[PDB]
């Protein structure tokens, strides 16, 4: 639903949808050799079925292949700077792949178009639609169209941005659950988090919407079960 | 099982404007692109031009640019064609036609079906 | 005539591995994958092979495929008198953004 | 009709399990004795980050937005008295709501649907956190109706929505049939102390910023402090204004004449030419979206 | 501390990361944890 | 203001060399192109070659590589064509023009003023 | 004839809003800008629109323009008897490095 | 002194840098003014 969508938004408003609540087989897009640029920053690609992620945002957009350098951390440019900007806190992976069949034309496609007169250059994840007509009613309003027909050719362009840490886990990989043991130190792996010690049963009162506990010092000193 | 019905035999005088219809049932139709390719008598197939039923996005062959308008209606899955003046050499058997289109993760072009007659 | 090349006709006997083969250019054929359809005298065109030396199912495997460069072929074995038919190879052409045919094929078995 | 916020508004900033531990932390809290606007006809307000609001079986539910009118993203949480509802649908302003507050459920965008929430006092926290609205509550025995009770309560998360509506004005929603009472509140970005309990229960807390003796049971880790000098912080005074004096000269630096030339030296010898007093824009090359490779070193060039 | 990593629990930069760019973020706590326990060290040779 | 002006009435049998004047007043005629448009009677204009004054350099269409050699003196800021056989249709009224050609940011063409005429 | 090709001619009454086109390469137009002139019978060519959809000072608003691709659209708004001409459309050609014209197109007014 | 940054007044390195980039700089002399702040501690613990 992501990938195979025939209608990429326009960069100039980015198009986003969340997932959430499923299973999520990594491997599909890793180990395809359709993708050209497969870049994972503060993530490993290799490792994303291993995680469990709170919400992972897909935003999907074209752009001219030469500018899928600017879509990275801390990259400056006209579309870094004024139609889609990541923060310096990692977006997960960048998939990218050249796309001038079927969003080209025969001639100019016009449709597809950004915006080279932004004020304010937008924050992180900011979705500015606007059209006020940067200064010289005449003066030339924002978004100018790409026109198609390698370095213009039309790249599809999808990015994942996990978002990692904000509550119980939501996404997870592919990985067989096994029944859980007690009083034996086991290499344990609850929800994403990895470690190792005995477990044993709790008087701990926690609370309905608490996952777990740490006493001081990021230990872990608790966990709810996800089962 | 999808099927594309397409109107009964046509025939018609030169000067004249045409629009055939061809009806898909089964199926998502606003889902999946659809167009036209003409196989003439003792003659091989010409491709024509094909649209996105969701969004009335068209691709025209050079071919057929500025011959024939195709245009769809999404309320009840049923795509068209449209002319300007019908020529004799007009008489084919035209085809209509869903075709996946998609780039899955590497692009792939595709004929699920036809099932159709025309001619003038 | 047309932007691919093909054969005009084939024959050969049942039981023979027949081998046609369509040409056309390298902005089509070379990046984008062949596909290549069966029609009978008075039956619309049937999907045969797809995106390249790969067949739908309910299509035996007598058939296969092989695109090289800015060409096609297209084999198949077993063959018997109800394979008598044409033949036609077509594939999305990039640069015009159009998608085009070859000429077409005539396979007459012998008999 | 201002009042003071005595203790109010508390609320568990994670679910990350404490126990026993005075726990520091930074984050969007109701400032300790703050006035309360104490509203009893219903105009709308302003959201500024997050809101606090109290009432003491009659209200309905809530109405956020930027205009709240079909134009821009609303979103509303009505009271069913039977489900809890939500929609992120472009209603239409209605400027009295009454169900006759419900405009047109047109471009429905996002919906949920839970329990309901439902002498006595409901609490409710609302903030609108990156693309996330959390909402906070607790209900509690109370009798004084004139003034908000004096006492302690902390507030546990109800649900996080993820909207990213743009809110900046709001409004409480009643089917009409010298109204009821509530209160609002709003929150700041204040660092706090808090105690949890010995089954992690919140019990009491301190704003680090609201008095000096709060300022040193903040920097000393603990609620009690024994007799003593001790450093808190450092005081500096903040900069009257801004004031600029770069020289006089106005003799706009020639660019066009480097870059217009249609004669470009041959790498074997590169020219070079030598600018001096002058004024330089800078934002003509910066902006222009003609060159190829813009690359500075150094130097960033937004700051040239 | 992060000390500057992405993260402070040695086992998430360890969970999700590649060995060639782990390391890169393993040796921004090294070089804290070291300095911040050779500190501790320092002040107790002084204390005792 | 600026101004071209070219010399007169000119009619030449076949077999003969031309050189045809244009003068240039009323800007830095060293800083900007000069080159030769040719419309013939009934006919459209033809690039046909342009010279960058202050330094001799100049560009030619293959329309007329090799046809007409076109240079300049820039000591009195006029520019000349010259020429090996004149042919019997090279009757065409030819224009000489000053055009910005330059690289301000991003590329651009132009043609300021030509007011002049040329015959054969 | 002419590496752009040009309409020959148009005509449509005072008040009209014409727009005729001009089609080439796009080894030139798809990435050089387009210009074009008017030219009255024994006055030379003047500029009219010039890089793109841009009119000199001294021309009236009226004149507008449009590149799409690999041609051109010079349109006119409150067309008038004296606005009768011929029009061209020319460009630097990036590959042959030389620039060139369009054919020419008649537009005569209705009267 | 520099310890390696581009220069040693925090303000330039400030003034003329995008803070994506200029924290790196930051970075560098922070790394060294806290050691030389530390050093400076511990000379006085033992002179004390
Ligand atoms: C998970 O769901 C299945 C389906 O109902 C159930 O059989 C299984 O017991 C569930 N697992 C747990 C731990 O409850
Ligand atoms: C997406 O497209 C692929 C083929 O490209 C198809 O197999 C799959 O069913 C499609 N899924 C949806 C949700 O459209
Ligand atoms: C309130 O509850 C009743 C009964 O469940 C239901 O009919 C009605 O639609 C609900 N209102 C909303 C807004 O969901
Ligand atoms: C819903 O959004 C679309 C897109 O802006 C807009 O055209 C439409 O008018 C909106 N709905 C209403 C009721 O205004
Ligand atoms: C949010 O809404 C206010 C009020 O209309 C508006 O002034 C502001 O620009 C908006 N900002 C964003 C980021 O939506
Ligand atoms: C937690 O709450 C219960 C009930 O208030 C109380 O008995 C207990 O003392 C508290 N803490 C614990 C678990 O000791
Ligand atoms: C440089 O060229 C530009 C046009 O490209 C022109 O506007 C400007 O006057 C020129 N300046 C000089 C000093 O030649």
């Amino acid at each position: 639903e992501v990938f195979n969508a025939t209608r990429f938004a326009s960069v100039y408003a980015w198009n986003r949808k969340r997932i959430s609540n499923c299973v999520a087989d990594y491997s599909v897009l890793y180990n395809s050799a359709s993708f050209s640029t497969f870049k994972c920053y503060g993530v490993s690609p290799t490792k994303l079925n291993d995680l469990c992620f709170t919400n992972v945002y897909a935003d999907s957009f074209v752009i001219r292949g030469d500018e899928v350098r600017q879509i990275a951390p801390g990259q400056t440019g006209k579309i870094a700077d004024y139609n889609y900007k990541l923060p310096d806190d990692f977006t997960g992976c960048v998939i990218a792949w050249n796309s001038n069949n079927l969003d080209s034309k025969v001639g100019g496609n016009y449709n597809y178009l950004y915006r080279l007169f932004r004020k304010s250059n937008l924050k992180p994840f900011e979705r500015d639609i606007s059209t006020e007509i940067y200064q010289a009613f005449n003066c030339y309003f924002p978004l100018q169209s790409y026109g198609f027909q390698v370095g213009y050719q039309p790249y599809r362009v999808v990015v994942l941005s996990f978002e990692l840490l904000h509550a119980p886990a939501t996404v997870c990989g592919p990985k067989k659950s096994t029944n859980l043991v007690k009083n034996k130190c086991v290499n344990f792996n609850f929800n994403g988090l990895t470690g190792t010690g005995v477990l044993t049963e709790s008087n701990k009162k926690f609370l309905p919407f608490q996952q777990f506990g740490r006493d001081i010092a990021d230990t872990t000193d608790a966990v709810r079960d996800p089962q | 099982e999808v099927q594309l019905v397409q109107s009964g035999a046509e025939v018609k005088k030169p000067g004249e404007s045409l629009k055939i219809s061809c009806k898909g049932s089964g199926y998502s139709f606003s889902n999946y692109w659809i167009g036209w390719v003409r196989h003439m008598p003792g003659k091989g197939l010409e491709w024509m031009g094909i649209i996105y039923p969701g969004d009335s996005d068209t691709r025209y062959s050079p071919s057929f640019q500025g011959q024939v308008t195709i245009s769809v209606d999404t309320s009840i899955s049923t795509a068209y064609l449209q002319w300007s003046s019908l020529k004799a050499s007009d008489t084919a058997m035209y085809y209509c036609t869903r075709h996946q289109y998609g780039y899955n993760y590497g692009y792939f072009y595709y004929y699920i079906d036809v099932w159709g007659k025309g001619t003038t | 005539q047309s932007v691919l090349t093909q054969p005009p006709s084939v024959s050969a006997a049942p039981g023979q591995k027949v081998t046609i083969s369509c040409s056309g250019s390298s902005s089509n054929i070379g990046n984008n994958p062949v596909s290549w359809y069966r029609q009978v005298p008075g039956t619309a065109p049937k999907l045969l092979i797809y995106d390249n030396n790969k067949r739908p199912s309910g299509i035996p495997d007598r058939f296969s495929g092989s695109k090289s460069g800015a060409s096609a072929t297209l084999g198949i074995t077993g063959l018997q008198t109800g394979d008598e038919a044409d033949y036609y190879c077509g594939t999305w052409h990039t640069s015009l953004s159009s998608g085009v045919f070859g000429g077409g094929t005539k396979l007459t078995v012998l008999s | 009709a201002y009042t003071n916020s005595f203790t109010r508004g508390v609320y568990y900033p994670d679910k990350v399990f404490r126990s026993s531990v005075l726990h520091s932390t930074q984050d969007l809290f109701l400032p300790f004795f703050s006035n309360v606007t104490w509203f009893h006809d219903n105009p709308v307000l302003p959201f500024n980050d997050g809101v606090y609001f109290a009432s003491t079986n009659i209200i309905r539910g809530w109405i956020f937005g930027t205009t709240l009118d079909s134009k821009t993203q609303s979103l509303l949480i009505v009271n069913n008295a039977t489900n809890v509802v939500i929609k992120v649908c472009e209603f239409q302003f209605c400027n009295d709501p009454f169900f006759r507050v419900y405009s047109s459920a047109n471009n429905c965008t996002f919906e949920y649907v839970s329990q309901p929430f439902l002498k006595n006092l409901r609490e409710f926290v609302f903030k609108n956190i990156d693309g996330y609205f959390k909402i906070y509550s607790k209900h509690t025995p109370i009798n004084l109706v004139r003034d908000l009770p004096q006492g302690f309560s902390a507030l546990e998360p109800l649900v996080d929505l993820p909207i990213g509506i743009n809110i900046t004005r709001f409004q409480t929603l009643l089917a009409l049939h010298g109204a009821a009472a509530y209160y609002v509140g709003y929150l700041q970005p204040r660092t706090f102390l808090l105690k949890y309990n010995e089954n992690g229960t919140i019990t009491d807390a301190v704003d680090c910023a609201l008095d000096p003796l709060s300022e040193t049971k903040c920097t000393l880790k603990s609620f009690t402090v024994e007799k003593g000098i001790y450093q808190t912080s450092n005081f500096r005074v903040q900069p009257t204004e801004s004031i600029v004096r770069f020289p006089n000269i106005t003799n706009l630096c020639p660019f066009g004449e480097v870059f217009n030339a249609t004669r470009f030296a041959s790498v074997y010898a590169w020219n070079r030419k030598r600018i001096s007093n002058c004024v330089a824009d800078y934002s003509v090359l910066y902006n222009s979206a003609s060159f190829s490779t813009f690359k500075c070193y150094g130097v960033s060039p937004t700051k040239l | 501390s992060n000390f500057g990593a992405i993260s402070s629990v040695l086992n998430d930069i360890l969970s999700r990361l590649d060995p060639p760019e782990a390391e890169v973020q393993i040796d921004r706590l090294i070089t804290g944890r070291l300095q911040s326990l050779q500190t501790y060290v320092t002040q107790q040779l002084i204390r005792a």
